[PDB]
RNA sequence: GCCCGGAUAGCUCAGUCGGUAGAGCAGGGGAUUCCGUAUCCCCGUGUCCUUGGUUCGAUUCCGAGUCCGGGCACCA
RNA sequence: UUGACUGGGGCGGUACACCUGUCAAACGGUAACGCAGGUGUCCUAAGGCGAGCUCAGGGAGGACAGAAACCUCCCGUGGAGCAGAAGGGCAAAAGCUCGCUUGAUCUUGAUUUUCAGUACGAAUACAGACCGUGAAAGCGGGGCCUCACGAUCCUUCUGA
RNA sequence: CUCUCGCCCACGCAGUUUUAUCCGGUAAAGCGAAUGAUUAGAGGUCUUGGGGCCGAAACGAUCUCAACCUAUUCUCAAACUUUAAAUGGGUAAGAAGCCCGGCUCGCUGGCGUGGAGCCGGGGUGGAAUGCGAGUGCCUAGUGGGCCACUUUUGGUAAGC
RNA sequence: GUCUACGGCCAUACCACCCUGAACGCGCCCGAUCUCGUCUGAUCUCGGAAGCUAAGCAGGGUCGGGCCUGGUUAGUACUUGGAUGGGAGACCGCCUGGGAAUACCGGGUGCUGUAGGCU
C-alpha cells in the first residue's frame, strides 16, 4: 500500500498566493542579545544624562 | 634517466608571503601580537619591536594600520656613541642603554617628561610602572622578539627593561632576565645590575689580561683603540643613562649634500633584446655556412 | 547478452570503472591500432575516418568487430604493413544488467533494482570519429571499401570522409611538406612534433 | 685567485648498526666513545620487518658527530688502516664522501673479549665559510651554484691534502 | 533520508578559490565594522571557529553587534512561505564589506554639493538618475570607400 | 538454470610462508635373498587453468574469462 | 499481547535515530528497498598552553647491508600525518618530539543548526568567577571542522 | 480595526526590469594542468630480466626485447578539475538620510583617545513601470493526487 | 640611484643558471669567560671586529620554465524564453536574448606604506 515520498508541487504558489513578506524592519530596533558589557555602560550613560547635563546643556545649545 | 623531477610542480605552486620566503616573520606570532580586539575599534595596539643585527640593535614602537606599519619612534646603536658608549654596541649594556633611550624620547613627544620617570638608578630588579592617577596614562606597549629563542639572559630582555625602566607600560616577568637560576626559582637581582652595567664583558677582560695577551690583541681590539679599560667600563655606561635622560631628542643631518644618480644597470627594451637574438642567429649562421665550407 | 538495441541511446550518466563499480569485465577490444605501428610520418600520407551521425552508444564488442573486419579487407587488396588502422575512441561506460530470476517470481521483483555490471560501452558525440586508416594515396579508392565494410557493424547511421590532414597528425596535407621542409615540424614515429620559435635558443641551435 | 672558498672539514659522524639491541648494542657504545670523547646518542628503527629481528622503536645503532679539530684526528685515523685510498664512487653528488672500516682494533682500540669487535662508518662533509644560512634560523637560504662543491672538486681535495689515490676501478 | 548535517553541501564552497590556501592575509583582521555597516557573508575553511551556515554563504546583512572576535550580522532567510529576520555571531574572518552601497554613498556626496552648485549657478541640473535611452539620431560618414559585400561561406566538412 | 569453493606430474592429493612445486599409487632402476614375496632406495613427470595488475620477487595475492562439480527453492 | 517500513504479504533487509560524497539540475531545499560508505566508540592526552622541529617520496653516497635496518647530504606545495567513514582544512602548522598542566571547572542569559520556526542533541559569540600556560599579546570553558546520543513519572547521590 | 488618496509631490508596496555590488562550480571545456583511468610509436640511456658473438676468462669489445626517463599522441570521468557560462540568489537605489554644534559614560585608554548614547540646529526633487496599504481575531475543508513541455534517478522497456 | 628595520597587497615578487655590486648597511666570518643550549658553540645563546663580497642579499641577463594579462579559438560549444518546426526515433534546424574554455599567438615581469641611513 505505497504511496508518494515527498513533492513541493503547488507549494510555491500558495506562498504567493498572500504575498511573501519582508518582515517590516522598522524604526529603533531592540537591544536584545548585545553583548552585556557595552550594554551596561550605556544605560549608566542614559540615566546621567538627564541628571547631571541640563543646566550646562542648553546654556551650550 | 633517473626521476620525475618537477616540470609542473611549478604549475601548481603558491608561494608562502613576500615576508615569509624572506625569513623576518613567520605571521603565527604576528596575527596574536598585532590585531586589536575590535570593541575598541580604532585604538592602536602599540609594539615594542626590537632587532639585534651583527654590529647594530634596532629598538621600535610601531603599530598597525591597514597600508602596512606605522611607526611612532625608533632608536639605534649607531646612535649611542653620541651618548658616550663608543664602542660594543650589541652587548647587553647597549641593549639597555637602547631601550631607556627609545623610551625617553617617546614620552619627550608625547609630553609625559615629568611624569613617569621610572626607575632612576639602576638595581635590575622588577621595576613596575603605574599609572598616577589625573594625568595620562602611561604608555601602554607589547614586546616582540619576532624570530630570536626567547632563552634567559636574550638581549632582546636588556632593551625590554630599559623601556620599562623608562616609563612604558609593559606586562612582563623576571623569569628571563639574566639572573635567573634556573634550577631554583629566586631572580638574583644583583646578578643583573652586574649583567646591565656589563662588568661580565669587563671580568671577560680582566680573564684575558692575565692569562694571555695575544688573544687579549685578537679579541677587544677596538677597546683598546680609543681607550677602554674595565674598570672604568662601569662608569661610562652610568655616565650614558644620565646622558640618555636629559637629551633624547634625535636631531637629524641634513641629507642633501649630493646629486648624482646612476649605480646599477636598467632593463633593456623589447627592441634591444630582440634584435639581440637575431645577432646572435646571425653569427651561429656565419660560423655554419662560412667556417665548414672553408 | 542482450541485443544492442537495449544498450543504445545515450541515457544515464557515464559511469565509469572506477574503485565505485569494481566488478566489470573486460572489454572485447584490447589492442587498437593494427596496421604497421612501426610507420613514419612521410610513409603514408592520406587518412580517412569515419564519422559518426549520431549521438548514441558503441559496444566495446561492436569496436572488435569492426576492426576485424577492417583490417581483413585491407591486407586482401593493400597488402600486410602497407596502412595503419586506428581505432580512436574508448570504451569507458559500464553498462548493468537487473539479472532478474537468478521462471519465477522468487528472487525480487523491482524491490532491490540497481544492475551488476555487464559489459564495457562507449560514448559517441555527433561529428566525432571513431575509426581512422592511413595509407599511401594510391590507395584512396580502398580507404572507403574497407570503411565501408566496417560501417555495417555498427548501429546508426556513419559517414566516410577523407580528410585534408597529413595522417594522424593535425596540420594540413597541402602545406606539410612545405612546412616540414625548413624547420617547423620534426617526424618521431607515427607522428610530428611541432618546434614553436619561442622557447630557448639552444634547442635552435641543435637544429640546423 | 679564490679567497675564503676553500673546503674544510665541516664535521665527521660515526655510527655502528646492530641488528639488535641490549648486551651488544650497549658495550659498542663504549668502543665509539672512546674513538671521539663524547657520549653517544641512541637511534632506533620505525619499520619493523620481521625478517632482520627488528622492532618500531627499538635501540638499534649509536651514532655520534664530532666537529673541528678533533674530526681530523679521527680522520687521519682511518685514512690509515684504509691505506689513504678510496675509490672514484665514495664521491658523492654532493661531493661529501665516507668508506667504513671492519674490525675497529686496526685504529687505536685495545682488543677485550668482553667487549667484541664493531665495525665503523666514518662519513665526512666537507664545506666552506658560508654554509651556515643553510641551517642558520632567522634568514635561511640556498646556498648558489657557484660556492656549493660537487664530487670532482672532493676528489682534487684529498688528492692535495692528503695525497691520496683515488683507484678509478 | 538526507542527513541533516552541519556543513553538508560544501565540498566545494567552504573551499579555497584555488592557488591561495595556507594562512590567511592579516589586513582581515585590521577592517573596521561599526553599527549599521552592510556586511556580506563568505565564510572560509581555515577557520573553523564562527563559520555561520551554508545558508548564509553569500548572503548580505547588517552589523547589529561588535565584540572582540566578531560580529552579529541580521540576515534575511527565505524559509518556506516567509521571510525571518535573523541574527547570527559570525567571526571576523567570513565577512567582509559590501561595496553595494558605496556606489550610492559617492553620489549622495557628489549630489548634495551638485544640487547647492545649482543655487548659486540658477540652473536645473536634474541630477536625478534616468535608464538608457533610445540612441540619439546620429550621423555615420562612409568617407570615400563602399561598404563590404559580405556572403555566406559553403559548408565543407 | 541462478549461486559456493575448486582447476597441479601418468593419476590423485596436501601445502603454492609474497621466496621450493613436495607426499602417496602406476611404470623405471637398483639393493636385499638360496630363489622369490613383500620391503627399501633412487630416478623420471608439473604452460602449478588462461591473461592482466600489485614489490632485485605471484602459480601463490588481487579480479576478469573459461571450465568442473557442489545449490538459494513460499500462500495462492 | 504478537511492531512498522515494504514495487501484495512473508523470508530477507533497515531505506525506523544519526554522519560523509554523489544524486541535486553553479544560492538554499528536494525523492526511490538510489549509488559508494560510516556510527552506538576511543582518548589524562589523542584535552589545554608554549617552545623546537618537518612530512611522504626520490637521488647520490656510507663495514657486514641485500628491494627493506642505521648514518649523511641534496631535492621535496603537502604527493605524508592529524584515533577512526569520507569531504573540507592544515607547513617556524591544526603534523612530530619535549616542557608544564587540568578551562574536560563554576554561573545567568543570547543566538545558530533540525524546525512548527517546539524540544533533545550539537555548535557559536559573549558576560560574571576562579585557574592554567607563556617573556608577552594572547590562547583555553574538551577532541581541527562536519556524527558519536535520550522526556514525564520513579530511584540515587550531591548543594545550602 | 488602524490609516492613505476626495482638489510644484504619494506614506508605502511588488512572483518585474534597469543601475551598481556581491554569491555559486552546473552545461561546456580540460587533462602536452593536479587525482583517477588509457592507446600508440620516437629519442635517450644508469641498468637489471633474457638472448647474439670476438673467449679458458675479464662492467676488455660489439646488437636486440623489456624496464625506466624525456618530449609527443589517442581516449574519458555522477562520487575529478586549472578554467567556466546561461538561467538564478542576496543587498542597495535617502529625511529612520546627510551635515554641524554641544554633553553623558562606571565601557575603552599616551591623548579633548575610541565608541555608543542623548540633546540642539541646518538644507527634501533623489532609477523605470504598476498599484491604495497596515493589522488583529475566530476559523471550516484538506493531510490517496494525477498529466504535460523541459531537466532528471532506478528499469531492457512500460498508459512503470 | 638604492638599502636596512617594520609592513600591506601575496610568483608581474617564484624557480634554475649566469654577470655586476660604489658608499652605508645587511651578512658571511672570529671566539666560548660569563647568559644559555647541545652527543657536536653546527643551530640557539653570549664576546668580538682579523678578514671577504665567494655565498646569501640587491640590480641585470636568458628567441628561458612558470605566473600575469590580451588576441585567436568564437559568436564556436552550451544556454533563457517560443512554435500544430523537421525527424520512425536519436536528435537537428530556426526565432528571441545572453555567451564560454584549451591548444596556438602577442605583451609584461613586483608595486608601494611608516621610520632611519647612504649617494
Ligand atoms: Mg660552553
Ligand atoms: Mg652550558
Ligand atoms: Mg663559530
Ligand atoms: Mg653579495
Ligand atoms: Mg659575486
Ligand atoms: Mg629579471
Ligand atoms: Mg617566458
Ligand atoms: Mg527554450
Ligand atoms: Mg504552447
Amino acid at each position: 500500500a505505497k504511496s508518494k515520498n515527498h513533492t513541493t508541487h503547488n507549494q510555491s504558489r500558495k506562498w504567493h498566493r498572500n504575498g511573501i513578506k519582508k518582515p517590516r524592519s522598522q524604526r529603533y530596533e531592540s537591544l536584545k542579545g548585545v553583548d552585556p558589557k557595552f550594554l551596561r555602560n550605556m544605560r549608566f550613560a542614559k540615566k546621567h544624562n538627564k541628571k547631571g547635563l541640563k543646566k550646562m546643556q542648553a546654556n551650550n545649545a | 634517466v633517473k626521476v620525475v623531477k618537477n616540470k609542473a610542480y611549478f604549475k601548481r605552486y603558491q608561494v608562502k608571503f613576500r615576508r615569509r620566503r624572506e625569513g623576518k616573520t613567520d605571521y603565527y606570532a604576528r596575527k596574536r601580537l598585532v590585531i586589536q580586539d575590535k570593541n575598541k575599534y580604532n585604538t592602536p595596539k602599540y609594539r615594542m619591536i626590537v632587532r639585534v643585527t651583527n654590529r647594530d640593535i634596532i629598538c621600535q614602537i610601531a603599530y598597525a594600520r591597514i597600508e602596512g606599519d606605522m611607526i611612532v619612534c625608533a632608536a639605534y646603536a649607531h646612535e649611542l656613541p653620541k651618548y658616550g658608549v663608543k664602542v660594543g654596541l650589541t652587548n647587553y649594556a647597549a641593549a639597555y642603554c637602547t631601550g631607556l633611550l627609545l623610551a625617553r624620547r617617546l614620552l619627550n613627544r608625547f609630553g609625559m617628561d615629568k611624569i613617569y620617570e621610572g626607575q632612576v638608578e639602576v638595581t635590575g630588579d622588577e621595576y613596575n610602572v603605574e599609572s598616577i592617577d589625573g594625568q595620562p596614562g602611561a604608555f601602554t606597549c607589547y614586546l616582540d622578539a619576532g624570530l630570536a629563542r626567547t632563552t634567559t639572559g636574550n638581549k632582546v630582555f636588556g632593551a625590554l627593561k630599559g623601556a620599562v625602566d623608562g616609563g612604558l607600560s609593559i606586562p612582563h616577568s623576571t623569569k628571563r632576565f639574566p639572573g635567573y637560576d634556573s634550577e631554583s626559582k629566586e631572580f638574583n637581582a644583583e646578578v643583573h645590575r652586574k649583567h646591565i652595567m656589563g662588568q661580565n664583558v669587563a671580568d671577560y677582560m680582566r680573564y684575558l689580561m692575565e692569562e694571555d695577551e695575544d688573544a687579549y690583541k685578537k679579541q677587544f681590539s677596538q677597546y683598546i683603540k680609543n681607550s677602554v679599560t674595565p674598570d672604568m667600563m662601569e662608569e661610562m655606561y652610568k655616565k650614558a643613562h644620565a646622558a640618555i635622560r636629559e637629551n633624547p631628542v634625535y636631531e637629524k643631518k641634513p641629507k642633501k649634500e649630493v646629486k648624482k644618480k646612476r649605480w646599477n644597470r636598467p632593463k633593456m627594451s623589447l627592441a634591444q633584446k630582440k634584435d639581440r637574438v637575431a645577432q646572435k642567429k646571425a653569427s651561429f649562421l656565419r660560423a655554419q655556412e662560412r667556417a665548414a665550407e672553408s | 547478452r542482450r541485443p544492442a538495441r537495449c544498450y543504445r541511446y545515450c541515457k544515464n550518466k557515464p559511469y565509469p570503472k572506477s574503485r565505485f563499480c569494481r566488478g566489470v569485465p573486460d572489454a572485447k577490444i584490447r589492442i587498437f591500432d593494427l596496421g604497421r605501428k612501426k610507420a613514419k610520418v612521410d610513409e603514408f600520407p592520406l587518412c580517412g575516418h569515419m564519422v559518426s551521425d549520431e549521438y548514441e552508444q558503441l559496444s566495446s564488442e561492436a569496436l572488435e568487430a569492426a576492426r576485424i573486419c577492417a583490417n581483413k579487407y585491407m591486407v586482401k587488396s593493400c597488402g600486410k604493413d602497407g596502412f595503419h588502422i586506428r581505432v580512436r575512441l574508448h570504451p569507458f561506460h559500464v553498462i548493468r544488467i537487473n539479472k532478474m530470476l537468478s521462471a519465477d517470481r522468487l528472487q525480487t521483483g523491482m524491490r532491490g533494482a540497481f544492475g551488476k555490471p555487464q559489459g564495457t560501452v562507449a560514448r559517441v558525440h555527433i561529428g566525432q570519429v571513431i575509426m581512422s586508416i592511413r595509407t599511401k594515396l594510391q590507395n584512396k579508392e580502398h580507404v572507403i571499401e574497407a570503411l565501408r565494410r566496417a560501417k555495417f557493424k555498427f548501429p546508426g547511421r556513419q559517414k566516410i570522409h577523407i580528410s585534408k590532414k597529413w595522417g594522424f597528425t593535425k596540420f594540413n596535407a597541402d602545406e606539410f611538406e612545405d612546412m616540414v621542409a625548413e624547420k617547423r615540424l620534426i617526424p618521431d614515429g607515427c607522428g610530428v612534433k611541432y618546434i614553436p620559435n619561442r622557447g630557448p635558443l639552444d634547442k635552435w641551435r641543435a637544429l640546423h | 685567485e679564490n679567497p675564503m672558498r676553500e673546503l674544510r672539514i665541516r664535521k665527521l659522524c660515526l655510527n655502528i648498526c646492530v641488528g639488535e639491541s641490549g648486551d651488544r648494542l650497549t658495550r659498542a657504545a663504549k668502543v665509539l666513545e672512546q674513538l671521539t670523547g663524547q657520549t653517544p646518542v641512541f637511534s632506533k628503527a620505525r619499520y619493523t620487518v620481521r625478517s632482520f629481528g627488528i622492532r618500531r622503536n627499538e635501540k638499534i645503532a649509536v651514532h655520534c658527530t664530532v666537529r673541528g679539530a678533533k674530526a681530523e684526528e679521527i680522520l687521519e685515523k682511518g685514512l690509515k688502516v684504509r691505506e689513504y685510498e678510496l675509490r672514484k664512487n665514495n664521491f658523492s653528488d654532493t661531493g661529501n664522501f665516507g668508506f667504513g672500516i671492519q674490525e675497529h682494533i686496526d685504529l687505536g682500540i685495545k682488543y677485550d673479549p668482553s667487549i667484541g669487535i664493531y665495525g665503523l662508518d666514518f662519513y665526512v662533509v666537507l664545506g666552506r665559510p658560508g654554509f651556515s644560512i643553510a641551517d642558520k634560523k632567522r634568514r635561511t637560504g640556498c646556498i648558489g651554484a657557484k660556492h656549493r662543491i660537487s664530487k670532482e672538486e672532493a676528489m682534487r681535495w684529498f688528492q692535495q691534502k692528503y695525497d691520496g689515490i683515488i683507484l678509478p676501478g | 533520508t538526507n542527513t541533516k548535517g552541519k556543513r553538508r553541501g560544501t565540498r566545494y564552497m567552504f573551499s579555497r578559490p584555488f592557488r591561495k590556501h595556507g594562512v590567511v592575509p592579516l589586513a582581515t583582521y585590521m577592517r573596521i565594522y561599526k553599527k549599521g555597516d552592510i556586511v556580506d557573508i563568505k565564510g572560509m575553511g581555515t577557520v573553523q571557529k564562527g563559520m555561520p551556515h551554508k545558508c548564509y554563504h553569500g548572503k548580505t546583512g547588517r552589523v547589529y553587534n561588535v565584540t572582540q572576535h566578531a560580529v552579529g550580522i541580521v540576515v534575511n532567510k527565505q524559509v518556506k512561505g516567509k521571510i525571518l529576520a535573523k541574527r547570527i555571531n559570525v567571526r571576523i574572518e567570513h565577512i567582509k564589506h559590501s561595496k553595494s552601497r558605496d556606489s550610492f554613498l559617492k553620489r549622495v556626496k557628489e549630489n548634495d554639493q551638485k544640487k547647492k552648485e545649482a543655487k548659486e549657478k540658477g540652473t536645473w541640473v536634474q541630477l536625478k538618475r534616468q535608464p538608457a535611452p533610445p540612441r540619439e539620431a546620429h550621423f555615420v560618414r562612409t568617407n570615400g570607400k563602399e561598404p563590404e559585400l559580405l556572403e555566406p561561406i559553403p559548408y565543407e566538412f
